[PDB]
């Protein structure tokens, strides 16, 4: 078989979409930091034995631009809501992507997984079990994952496409 | 005009000379502000644009450099430290040609800036204007032209040489 996926990668400002983006496409992490406009890759991949082509669009962290972004909503099947452990005003920012993704899709349940970032570093502010608790409320997996190691990044990928295929199933 | 300074930049792509912008700096409404830019655009504290790269150019909203440190879109310094509070919002992006000031969020001005291409009014009240193009925009017409959707350049585009005139 065949199908396709369009993932929409969500968080704020620094908090590491674009590197987790970058190892999926590219394998590869750089320490640099280069602030996204918008950018969209493509990628064929295989998940549970289903190949897929995933199109991923990397957002802006910006907050503005409300008629854009809503635009990004209602194309997207599934959201990656990205924080970075050592960041708890990004884990705070959580619940907002969350609320604007309902409202724009008219729907509370919509495919998406929260996913913990930059779980290498020694700075931790957000412990995991406050944010397992947060996706539980959602009803929505939690993935831990480190852009810079690759832990955990096809992990969070392919566990958005297996909510999307669970939601088509509704 | 007989208060507001006017300064120049050499715009060039991949090294070659495109052509001069000069601009009005509103020191008359904006003073602190003008006067960053205008000390940035000299050179006269040791650093300033000199060299600097115009690293995000999108066509229909602006060109934005200004990244003297990094040099990578992410630094910024001012003559005043790190970052300087927002000045005033007296002056509206209200079209082409208009100089304002880049930010992270409130009261975090450095050195970088952005010209516009077109009228931008959202950045109203969260971006200090302090200038305007005064001659060569159809030099920064030109630069617009190197730009793409996401403000990535197919040719370098820098400030080969700045000052102030006259
Ligand atoms: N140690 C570590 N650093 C990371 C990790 N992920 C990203 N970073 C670093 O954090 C910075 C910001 O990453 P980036 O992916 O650009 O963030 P973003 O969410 O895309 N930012 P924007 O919203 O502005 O586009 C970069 O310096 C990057 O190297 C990670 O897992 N570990
Ligand atoms: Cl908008
Ligand atoms: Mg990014």
């Amino acid at each position: 078989s065949m199908t396709e996926y369009k993932l929409v990668v969500v968080g704020a400002n620094g908090v590491g979409k674009s590197a987790l983006t970058i190892q999926l496409i590219q394998n590869h992490f750089v320490d640099e930091y280069d602030p996204t406009i918008e950018d969209s890759y493509r990628k064929q991949v295989v998940i549970d034995g289903e190949t897929c082509l995933l199109d991923i669009l990397d957002t802006a962290g910006q907050e503005e631009y409300s008629a854009m972004r809503d635009q990004y909503m209602r194309t997207g099947e599934g959201f990656l809501c990205v924080f970075a452990i050592n960041n708890t005003k990004s884990f705070e920012d959580i619940h907002h992507y969350r609320e604007q993704i309902k409202r724009v899709k008219d729907s509370e349940d919509v495919p998406m997984v929260l996913v913990g970032n930059k779980c290498d570093l020694p700075s931790r502010t957000v412990d995991t079990k406050q944010a397992q608790d947060l996706a539980r409320s959602y009803g929505i997996p939690f993935i831990e994952t480190s852009a810079k190691t690759r832990q955990g990044v096809d992990d969070a990928f392919y566990t958005l496409v297996r909510e999307i295929r669970k939601h088509k199933e509704k | 005009s007989m208060v507001n300074p006017t300064v120049f930049f050499d715009i060039a792509v991949d090294g070659e000379p495109l052509g001069r912008v000069s601009f009005e700096l509103f020191a008359d409404k904006v003073p602190k502000t003008a006067e960053n830019f205008r000390a940035l655009s000299t050179g006269e504290k040791g650093f300033g644009y000199k060299g600097s790269c115009f690293h995000r150019i999108i066509p229909g909203f602006m060109c934005q450099g200004g990244d003297f440190t990094r040099h990578n879109g992410t630094g910024g310094k001012s003559i005043y430290g790190e970052k300087f509070e927002d000045e005033n919002f007296i002056l509206k992006h209200t079209g082409p040609g208009i100089l304002s000031m880049a930010n992270a969020g409130p009261n975090t001005n450095g050195s970088q800036f952005f010209i516009c291409t077109a009228k931008t009014e959202w950045l109203d009240g969260k971006h200090v204007v302090f200038g305007k193009v005064k001659e060569g925009m159809n030099i920064v017409e030109a630069m617009e032209r190197f730009g793409s959707r996401n403000g990535k350049t197919s040719k370098k585009i820098t400030i080969a040489d700045c000052g102030q005139l006259e």
